[PDB]
């Protein structure tokens, strides 16, 4: 049962949050017998200085074979220091230290959310901080460590478990390396597991055809036509949102407002601003 | 004599936060809190079209998002001059109630039950501290475990509450400038209320009742954590189109006495905040966010906030007290039956024991209960079909503050609008006002001074430190922004 440690930079706990809300049958299984949530500092019982000490003590024992899962950016102007995660006997350990230890000994890294994925908001016009996805910081550094992308802001839950489910069918297929290659096979380009990310939004949405025919909502209320005039960015978009939709099927972004297209690397920017198309 | 004890990360609460305190004769003598991480909302929000914002703000706090939406978007319709429709304003209270259920019921459970409830031998309910002074019998201990894995349920249940009419959660999108994007309908109504029933059940049946009988086995935990015993409320959960009635109404308390709530008094300091020195000292509508992460004498990212001049805190005791509603029956009948006290509304638990450690975990299951009462008249209120929105234009100059409670306590947001985009965002949140660093003067924060007087026994095992600043639910991404 390898080890997980969720390490979170400039992220707002959303990830954490999303799955939290998971129904996917396998959830409850993954946390109590196939992985071993070590750290979390959201919900461990431990804490401070024991608490990294712990997460290092296991991370020796599994150095090759532990699971970082990584939320948030990694800031890396100021040396650091608009990111600090936790401190070992006086000494400061920034989000920049903590990638540049545990990052060349994990098996692989999960980045959890769009931040971690490709910068997101707080990399955004106007920022300030030098706010990194996880992939280009842990390449720039020298490390090679395999990530996957797990975008969204937040994800869905059924996107985070649902990777956890095809690389451990992989690594029980072909073992820990093998198993990584064939994970890296329907990855696209953008480093996101194509079952999920996929199919666009837009060629699957139920009001394409209002959008064929022109007919456009004026006021968000108005369910019957077609969101885009009022911002809806499904065009551009690469998610399933719209068949499992949100939180137990009970609605989601085009439903009830637009899509923001939160899934994409060029969110928010790109995708901005949100209320005009 | 003194020993200095920094405990980072400090552990379930939100975001990323520092304590060090230090102890002489077993007590804490001294303490600061260091919120270690930054994003800068204030300055990335410059520029865009005014409606991002209460799409971009959320992103401050995955757990308390509705409460940025909230304020943001009231701030727009201010801006805007945007009148949100009767059914709107019910519907915007339906979404954010409902996570106010869920935000407690996280914390109770989620967040803070390991304070008191030992966790069984699996990660990550271990390793802890060899000395963690958990009190219960195998019987509480076991219901502590039950309810905690019922409570996973439950504060998924609030979740699909809040995303039935906003979109999803977190990081709703139905609110807006305006009002609400969707119209409830009769079926959706039916769908909000059948899971409103399953959580008004287990509030009253397990949470409330545990929150005492947990409290019952540490009384000496109302003794500590009174910090200056002084409290903000800016109002929260509009009752009517006039912007008068609220479910919370605006107060300040300090000194034993109750006072009106007067924005303008409001200045922030940053002379031990990572901020450029001649930031110090502005009123939200004129603030400035400059960071300086490497200038002398500071230790966080939080900046301080002082109300004509006071160290405040904010959050369910702060509102409960301000706005001394009766309490709830199954409270009464526990203060009662396990501690001998005669209680009709929240003021009687008495200022020293509310404003406390545990009292801050009763207050806020108390406020639990108030708030079912709140989202069953809402469910009663709100018509099916009834426009929810309107469509304001973008004003090319404007301005606008919203104020509203998030779960942790009072929240603002106010935007300056130049050339149809935003000149200035400045946002002033619940967790800043509770775990800010001293203000230039070297008044502590709420928090800081709470700590004051905490018992340290054992500095091997100083479970108590993070014990009082779990009861203040901190989330650090609100606090720092
Ligand atoms: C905060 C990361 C771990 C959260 C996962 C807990 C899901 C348990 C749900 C059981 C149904
Ligand atoms: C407050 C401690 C909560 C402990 C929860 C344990 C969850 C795992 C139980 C599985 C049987
Ligand atoms: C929820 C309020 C419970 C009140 C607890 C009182 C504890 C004893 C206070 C000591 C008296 C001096
Ligand atoms: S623009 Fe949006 S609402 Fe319209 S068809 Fe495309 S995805 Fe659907
Ligand atoms: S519908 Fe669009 S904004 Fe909503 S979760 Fe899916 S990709 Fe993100
Ligand atoms: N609740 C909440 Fe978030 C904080 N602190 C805000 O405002
Ligand atoms: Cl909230
Ligand atoms: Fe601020
Ligand atoms: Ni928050």
């Amino acid at each position: 049962r390898p080890p997980v440690f969720w390490l979170q930079g400039q992220g707002c706990t959303g990830c954490s949050v999303t799955l939290l809300n998971s129904v996917h049958p396998s959830i409850a299984d993954v946390l109590l017998k196939v992985i071993s949530l070590e750290f979390h500092p959201t919900v461990m019982a431990w804490e401070g200085e024991h608490a990294i000490e712990h997460m290092r003590k296991v991370a020796e024992k599994f150095k090759g074979k532990f699971f970082l899962v990584i939320e948030g950016s990694v800031p890396v102007e100021a040396d650091g220091k608009y990111c600090i995660i936790g401190e070992a006997n006086h000494h400061e350990i920034s989000m920049v230290d903590a990638l540049k230890e545990f990052g060349p000994n994990a098996a692989a890294v999960l980045a959890v959310g769009t931040c971690a994925a490709y910068g997101g908001i707080p990399a955004a016009e106007g920022s300030e901080t030098g706010a990194t996805a996880v992939s280009k910081f842990l390449g720039d550094n020298g490390i090679k460590t395999p990530v996957v992308n797990i975008p969204g802001c937040p994800p869905h839950p059924d996107w985070i478990v649902g990777t956890v489910v095809l690389a451990l069918d992989a690594i029980k297929k072909n073992g820990l390396e093998g198993g990584l290659a064939e994970v890296v096979k329907v990855l696209d380009s953008d480093g996101r597991p194509t079952p999920f990310f996929g199919r666009n939004i837009h060629e699957n949405c139920p009001y394409l055809d209002k959008y064929d025919e022109g007919v456009m909502s004026a006021t968000f209320t108005d369910k019957v036509g077609c969101r885009y005039d009022l911002g809806c960015k499904g065009p551009m978009t690469m998610a399933d949102c719209f068949e499992r939709k949100w939180n137990g099927g009970v609605n989601w972004c085009v439903q009830n407002a637009v899509c923001i297209g939160c899934v994409e690397p060029d969110f928010p920017d790109g995708k901005s601003p949100f209320y005009q198309a | 004599g003194r020993t200095t004890i920094a405990i980072d990360p400090v552990t379930r609460i939100e975001g990323h936060l520092k304590a060090e305190v230090v102890v002489e004769n077993g007590k804490v003598v001294d303490a600061r809190l260091s919120g270690g991480m930054y994003r800068g909302f204030e300055t990335i929000l410059r520029g865009r079209d005014p409606r991002d914002a209460s799409q971009i703000v959320q992103r401050i706090c995955g757990v308390c998002p509705t409460a940025h939406s909230t304020a943001s978007v009231l701030a727009l319709d201010e801006a805007f001059g945007a009148k949100v429709p009767n059914n709107g304003r019910i519907t915007r209270n339906l979404i954010f109630g409902a996570n106010y259920l869920q935000s407690h019921i996280l914390h109770f459970y989620h967040l803070s039950a390991q304070d008191f409830v030992q966790g069984p031998d699996t990660a990550p309910f271990v390793p802890r501290f060899p000395k963690s002074d958990l009190r219960l019998s195998k019987e509480l201990n076991k219901a502590g475990v039950d309810q905690y894995i019922e409570a996973l349920e439950v504060r998924r249940i609030c979740h699909e509450m809040v995303a039935l009419f906003g979109g999803r959660m977190p990081h709703v999108q139905g609110q807006v400038v305006g009002g609400a994007t969707e119209i409830p309908t009769k079926e959706k109504l039916v769908e909000y209320a059948a899971r409103f029933k399953k959580v008004r059940d287990f509030v009253e049946q397990k949470y409330v009742p545990v929150v005492y009988t947990i409290g019952s086995k540490y009384k000496d935990m109302f003794k500590v954590g009174q910090g200056f015993k002084a409290a903000l409320c800016v109002g929260a959960f509009p009752l009517d189109n006039s912007g008068k009635k609220h479910l919370f109404m605006p107060g300040v308390y300090a000194k034993g006495k109750d006072m009106p709530f007067d924005p303008s008094k409001i200045k922030e300091y940053v002379k031990y905040s990572w901020f450029a020195e001649e930031t110090t000292g502005l009123n939200y509508k004129e603030g400035k966010t400059i960071p300086a992460p490497d200038k002398a004498g500071a230790y966080s990212f939080v900046k301080a906030p002082r109300y004509d001049g006071l160290s405040l805190e904010v959050g369910p005791l702060a509102r409960m007290w301000v706005n001394n509603p009766e309490l709830s029956p199954v409270g009464k009948k526990l203060l009662k039956d396990l501690f001998g006290i005669s209680a009709k509304k929240f003021r009687d638990l008495g200022e020293e024991a509310a404003f406390s450690l545990m009292g801050r975990h009763v207050a806020r299951a108390e406020e639990t209960y108030y708030m079912l009462g709140a989202i069953e008249g809402w469910l009663k209120e709100i018509k099916a079909g009834e426009d929810t929105v309107v469509m304001p234009a973008v004003p090319a100059s404007a301005e606008g503050t919203g104020f509203t409670e998030a779960p942790r306590g009072s929240l603002l947001h106010y935007v300056k609008v130049k050339d149809s985009k935003i000149d200035n965002y400045q946002i002033v949140s619940a967790s800043l006002w509770n775990c800010n660093p001293r203000d230039d003067m070297g008044q502590r924060g709420a928090v800081e001074e709470a700590l004051i007087g905490i018992p340290v026994d054992d500095i091997q095992n100083p479970v108590n430190v993070a014990r009082l600043i779990r009861a203040f639910d901190p989330x650090l991404g609100c606090a720092v922004h």
